RNA sequence: UGGAGAGUUUGAUCCUGGCUCAGGGUGAACGCUGGCGGCGUGCCUAAGACAUGCAAGUCGUGCGGGCCGCGGGGUUUUACUCCGUGGUCAGCGGCGGACGGGUGAGUAACGCGUGGGUGACCUACCCGGAAGAGGGGGACAACCCGGGGAAACUCGGGCUAAUCCCCCAUGUGGACCCGCCCCUUGGGGUGUGUCCAAAGGGCUUUGCCCGCUUCCGGAUGGGCCCGCGUCCCAUCAGCUAGUUGGUGGGGUAAUGGCCCACCAAGGCGACGACGGGUAGCCGGUCUGAGAGGAUGGCCGGCCACAGGGGCACUGAGACACGGGCCCCACUCCUACGGGAGGCAGCAGUUAGGAAUCUUCCGCAAUGGGCGCAAGCCUGACGGAGCGACGCCGCUUGGAGGAAGAAGCCCUUCGGGGUGUAAACUCCUGAACCCGGGACGAAACCCCCGACGAGGGGACUGACGGUACCGGGGUAAUAGCGCCGGCCAACUCCGUGCCAGCAGCCGCGGUAAUACGGAGGGCGCGAGCGUUACCCGGAUUCACUGGGCGUAAAGGG
RNA sequence: AGGGGCGUCGUUCAAUUGGUAGAGCACCGGUCUCCAAAACCGGGUGUUGGGAGUUCGAGUCUCUCCGCCCCUGCCA
């Protein structure tokens, strides 16, 4: 099913990866359906990570199943949050 | 799939010479059919392998027969000894002269006769005529000839017993016991050398196999040092410029072998390396150890006639060919001013220019052949170029 | 790398005296004071007219050689010079002074530039705090270069710090003596430079 | 040497048979019930067929039929009836066939 | 071709081949790297080594 | 924000015009030489053939067993081995093996690009909504036993479990036929008839979690169709019978001659049909002032292929790379009657070739399949290794130091040059030695809160004791091209149309800046040259931007 | 690694009568010429593939090497 995983960019030992809500079977690197938001995972930059709102919630309210490791920073951009 | 293989008993490389006709080729297929039993796992010279329950062994039966002279001399250092095979029937021929000269050429300590054969021709004399010319022969050539562990037995019956079942313990075929003599009373008498593993490695490359699905494999007996998977080697002598790789393979006799060290003949699988790359003659040693040489000079010390050499001397441009290892290269010769007619019994130290480049090394020793008789030995000194 | 060589004989064969020695090559002697007239065997005759190329070659030789550097990384600086909005003459100066190892001797702490190089490659030398050993790093406006702590003690950052007393620096250039300081205040000038180059010259070399 | 992917030909081949099976009588059914559309037994046709009609939507529920793809051998087989009776035969027992 | 002064190609050796004519032998249309394969390299030659051959002589 | 020309036809000139060169580029290869690191990148040929190992599995929270360790012996012992039990071997059943990975052979085509159409359709798992999950029957494995066989396996007899199979029911609804209304290609509503659902599993148990069934909708992914665009030869000019259309069938998820009957004679073509050659297409890449030209390797998108060829089965999906059948070629085993197999997956071999890598480390990360979960599998992937193949960074020392050693080479026998170069003197300290030493990793999960939001806790790092940091610390690599002109750089000897050079013009016939060596210089530097190929220069196919009286060029 | 062949001036070809090595061109000097061609004078220019072996001496008869053609060899 349509998914929320993380997408590798950036060269070697520099890992940049793109929040994008991809399809399954994709590649991990491939034909993206559409970026929502990126993640440093060395935080190299006050901006190490970074989410859309509206729009995660949208392809969630559209069953979009979110990657462990990539619903954590959904998360700590408070995608879910309530209030 | 390949089966490891785990040392316990001391290594020794022997062979078999005597006289195209006589039994060597057939005791070989004999001794190894034998202590096969009791042991778990067991015109081109073939190298098989037998072990006791004493020591481990390797084993070069040299098809013998002229011609193969050039191919048979090279097995004779590789060996630390060798049995002398002689028939019954006839008795001490060219064969058997020619080897057992070569063999003492041919560094090679100690000898081991065992007469074959045995089973024609019952005399009295015959069987006690043939021990005698033999240490008659063996003397006269510098040999233990007087206290030499002469065995007596018939190979191909001996080896018909163990072609009906295999197991076929000590003296239960009386014939297969005769084999248990030689092949026992040869663990005793020809000692082991010094295997110094201290040494830069480097050992001598025989023949050149490429095993489908790994590579090319280069046989020959470590000279010195050790090698185990993972380290790197030259290939000095011959080919443009002496190539380097690393080892990724090392077996001991078809089964894989951990770490081989000086004295034994293991097989060595060479990274990525083409099969026209690597021949006869070539060197295999530790990276930045000895190097490619064409000119040289040496202790030579030109032979007389009395003793199989030349009785006329040479001049300077001659063209003999030199032995240093398993290879033979020819070269010109021009001495040190004046000192010229070297005739039979000198000591001089001329000057060759090979035609090919081996792997020289002040320290190094060779031997000279022309006209298919050995003129003389030596020993290189400075390396000119 | 980086040449290394017999450098006043470059003093000479440019014609227009050369400071790759900072102490000699500024003495009675820059070699240049005893023979203004190119190295070799021949050196001293009836220099042909020069050929408009070999005109733009010199006249770029020149320029390259006051800093060291070598063609590749000399060429790249140009290319980026144009590519760059304004006048690449001034840019392309500009650019080659931001250079380190130049922005360490344009500031005493190094006799020559390729002292300077030694320098900034052996630590001794100081950006906002951390320290660089690359020559070609380019300092922006508004770095101070500090030198080491460990530097502050040896023999030579004495001298060479010590000649500072009086002498000024260029007006895009401050400098605290004992601080061992001085911030890249704003980037050089074809004017502020008063080098005996030609760029237009060179700009001209790198055309056909 | 192998695989359990085995397990996955095994099955291959069982299931092959069972709605090889389901098929060859819809196909059986829906001949039988028309070949008599047109004899005129009106009342064992609308019988048969309704009956074909079910084997239908029943090897629908699995794979067999996979989708609509029964639906059109519906169609086409009360229908192929219908257009067989009015040629002298009035539609007796109400089955499938509606008028 | 066979480029510098003196060879050692005779009627079987293996030579490497390139692009490269010779104006005046109206055939020519390729000439003989040097230092590959049956072709050596040129001896002596001290001043232009990387093309016909000869390697780097030690002043020795 | 962007445009440079030169050499060469003549005794000389102007023009025409070809040839050639200076620039940039490359998955490169060859020569000489070669120190470090980072990021890249590496069979362009035989889509030749391949040893070996690994590349796809997972679920006992679907089901029955074998078997082993064990609560404790079931009866009282070792009887019914019940049950407790975490494991384990298959089997049955499910989901995934259709993605991820490889290659470019084929293909000039709706294959691709682009924009659209589908009243002509499909979409597992994922979301939202609606209604359900009531009855019953049955089989085949596993297992037991009998049998054939060299093997691979296979056959018979008989047990048995399910979320396996089947019958009846409920019909929210849906399917279909005919009717009607709306709407307009087959879509939406409605009425009669007919036909169709379903499975239980785990707990901490009248409730949750995971499933199941039918329907409507969302998502995503697709099939089919269409307009325009897509190489060379016209010495290739005519092509076509399922051919072109029709009617009625078969077929499919669905349109369609897709396939088939029958009827009609059509359909296509110089706006290049047909045929031959070549070729995967694109984003882009190189070059170019631009317009253009060339190109399509790594990365991303699409297509095609999986030893050659044909075909179906299963299934939401394949006519299926590590599934199946068959023919053929090749490999292998055979007890000769029949067996096993496909690296264009990751490493590696061999062949061919000018030439293109380790049979590595790890699932720590990201992503994927299965699972309630723990977790399992993952040669995708994250890394390390080899190669200057490419780019970027760094080193081989910085400062001193003679009207200037030696040697070497010139010399108008005074001297000149290599040369501040060295030697030599202070000097900073590549390497290396010692200690310290990561970021990449925070959630699945545990707990409070309801397993919601939010708060807290723990395990986890292949690359690595590597990067980086402190301290200690030796002066410690240089080559290659070129020096007639174009084109930066000149002198001596040897040689004597020889030997040789050579991109073009052209150099060598005894004084040769053009051969060879030497000294000297110029260019660039861990590289520098060579060969090959593309663009430029070439307004030399000229749209931008040319020409035809006599230079090629007006048709009789 | 082991069989068998060929190799002669610079070249194409002889001495299978073992007695220093023979012919045509090609070419080299002498004259003429700036240098050649032509013309006239006059020339054997030789690693008998190498190096050793017998012989009073070897292209020839023995070996052992070199390069090449050929036929089989060759999975630690
Ligand atoms: C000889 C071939 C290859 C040699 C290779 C190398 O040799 C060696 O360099 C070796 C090192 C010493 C070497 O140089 N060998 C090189 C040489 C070494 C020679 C050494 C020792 C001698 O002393 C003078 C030694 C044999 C000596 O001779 C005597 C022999 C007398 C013979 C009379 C002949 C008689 C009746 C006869 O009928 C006869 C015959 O059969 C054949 C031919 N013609 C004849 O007429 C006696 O037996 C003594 O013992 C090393 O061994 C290397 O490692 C190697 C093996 C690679
Ligand atoms: N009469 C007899 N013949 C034997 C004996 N040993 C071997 N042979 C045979 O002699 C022939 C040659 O034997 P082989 O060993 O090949 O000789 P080598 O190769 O010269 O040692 C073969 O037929 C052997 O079987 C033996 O003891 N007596
Ligand atoms: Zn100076």
């Amino acid at each position: 099913m349509v998914k929320i995983r993380l997408a590798r960019f950036g060269s070697k030992h520099n890992p940049h990866y793109r929040i994008v809500v991809t399809d399954a079977r994709r590649k991990r690197d491939g034909k993206y359906i559409e970026k929502i938001g990126y993640y440093d995972p060395r935080k190299t930059t006050p901006d190490w990570l970074k989410v859309d709102v509206e729009r995660a919630r949208y392809w969630l309210s559209v069953g979009a199943q979110p990657t462990d490791t990539a619903r954590r920073l959904l998360r700590q951009a408070g995608v879910f949050r309530q209030e | 799939a390949k089966g490891e293989f785990i040392r316990t008993k001391p290594h020794v490389n022997v062979g078999t010479i005597g006289h195209v006709d006589h039994g060597k080729t057939t005791l070989t297929a004999a001794l190894t059919y034998v202590a096969a039993a009791e042991n778990p796992n067991v015109i081109n010279t073939a190298h098989v392998e037998y072990e006791t329950a004493k020591r481990h062994y390797s084993h070069v039966d040299c098809p013998g027969h002229a011609d193969y002279i050039k191919n048979m001399i090279t097995g004779a250092a590789q060996m630390d000894g060798a049995i002398l095979v002689v028939s019954a029937a006839d008795g001490p021929m060219p064969q058997t002269r020619e080897h057992i000269l070569l063999a003492r050429q041919v560094g090679v300590p100690y000898i081991v006769v065992f007469m074959n054969k045995v089973d024609m021709v019952d005399d009295p004399e015959l069987l006690d005529l043939v021990e005698m010319e033999v240490r008659d022969l063996l003397n006269q050539y510098e040999f233990p000839g007087d206290e030499v562990p002469v065995i007596r037995g018939s190979a191909l019956l001996a080896l018909e017993q163990m072609h009906r079942n295999p197991k076929t313990r000590r003296g239960e075929n009386e014939w297969v016991d005769k084999i248990w003599e030689l092949l026992d009373a040869i663990d005793e008498y020809i000692p082991t050398p010094v295997r110094d593993v201290d040494k830069p490695f480097l050992m001598p490359v025989e023949d050149v196999f490429t095993i489908t699905g790994r590579g090319t494999v280069a046989t020959g007996r470590i000279e010195r040092g050790k090698v185990k998977v993972g380290d790197e080697v030259e290939i000095v002598g011959l080919a443009p410029e002496t190539r380097k790789t690393v080892v990724t393979g090392v077996e001991m006799h078809r089964k894989t072998l951990q770490e081989g060290i000086a004295g034994d003949n293991v097989g060595v699988l060479l990274r990525g390396v083409s099969r026209e790359e690597v021949e006869r003659g070539q060197v295999l040693a530790k990276p930045g150890s000895i190097t490619p040489h064409t000119k040289f000079e040496a202790s030579v010390y030109v032979l007389k006639k009395e003793e199989g050499g030349r009785h006329t001397g040479f001049f300077s441009g001659y063209r003999p060919q030199f032995y240093f290892r398993t290879t033979d290269v020819t070269g010109v010769v021009q001495l040190p001013p004046g000192v010229e007619m070297v005739m039979p019994g000198d000591n001089v130290t001329f000057t060759v220019e090979l035609i090919k480049p081996v792997a020289l090394e002040e320290g190094l020793r060779f031997a000279i052949r022309e006209g298919g008789r050995t003129v003389g030995a030596g020993v290189v000194t400075k390396i000119l170029e | 790398g980086r040449y290394i060589g017999p450098v006043c004989r470059l003093c000479r064969r440019e014609g227009v005296k050369l400071y790759l020695k900072g102490e000699r090559c500024y003495s009675p002697k820059c070699a240049m004071e005893r023979r203004p007239y190119p190295p070799g065997q021949h050196g001293q005759k009836r220099a042909r007219r020069p050929s408009d190329y070999a005109v733009r070659l010199r006249e770029k030789q020149k320029l390259r050689r006051i800093y060291g550097i070598s063609e590749r990384q000399f060429r790249n600086l140009f290319e980026e010079a144009s590519k760059k909005k304004g006048v690449t003459g001034s840019v392309f100066l500009g650019l080659l002074e931001s250079r380190l190892d130049n922005v360490v001797y344009r500031l005493g702490f190094a006799v020559s530039r390729r002292q300077a190089r030694q320098l900034v490659r052996h630590g001794h030398i100081t950006v906002n705090g951390r320290r660089v050993d690359l020559p070609s790093y380019r300092v922006r406006p508004g770095d101070e270069i500090a030198v080491a702590e460990k530097s502050r003690n040896l023999e030579l950052i004495r001298q060479n710090l010590e000649a500072m007393k009086g002498r000024k620096v260029g007006p895009w250039l401050s400098l605290d003596v004992e601080g061992m300081k001085g911030k890249f205040l704003r980037l050089p000038d074809r004017e502020d430079l008063a080098l005996p180059v030609n760029e237009q010259l060179v700009i001209e070399f790198y055309s056909r | 040497r192998n695989l359990s992917a085995l397990k996955r030909h095994r099955q291959s081949l069982k299931r092959r048979l069972r709605n090889k099976a389901k098929k060859s009588a819809i196909k059986t059914l829906s001949k039988k019930a028309i070949q008599l559309a047109q004899e005129g037994k009106a009342e064992e046709a609308l019988k048969i067929m309704r009956k074909a009609e079910s084997l239908i939507d029943k090897a629908a529920k699995g794979s067999t039929l996979h989708k609509n793809a029964a639906a059109r051998r519906k169609s086409r087989l009360m229908r192929k009836v219908r257009q067989l009776l009015e040629a002298a035969g009035a539609p007796l027992i109400g089955g499938g066939l509606s008028a | 071709y066979i480029p510098g002064e003196g060879h050692n190609l005779q009627e079987h050796s293996v030579v490497l081949i390139r692009g490269g004519r010779v104006k005046d032998l109206p055939g020519v249309r390729y000439h003989i790297v040097r230092g590959v394969y049956d072709a050596a390299g040129v001896k002596d030659r001290k001043k232009s080594r990387s093309k016909y051959g000869t390697k780097k002589p030690k002043e020795a």
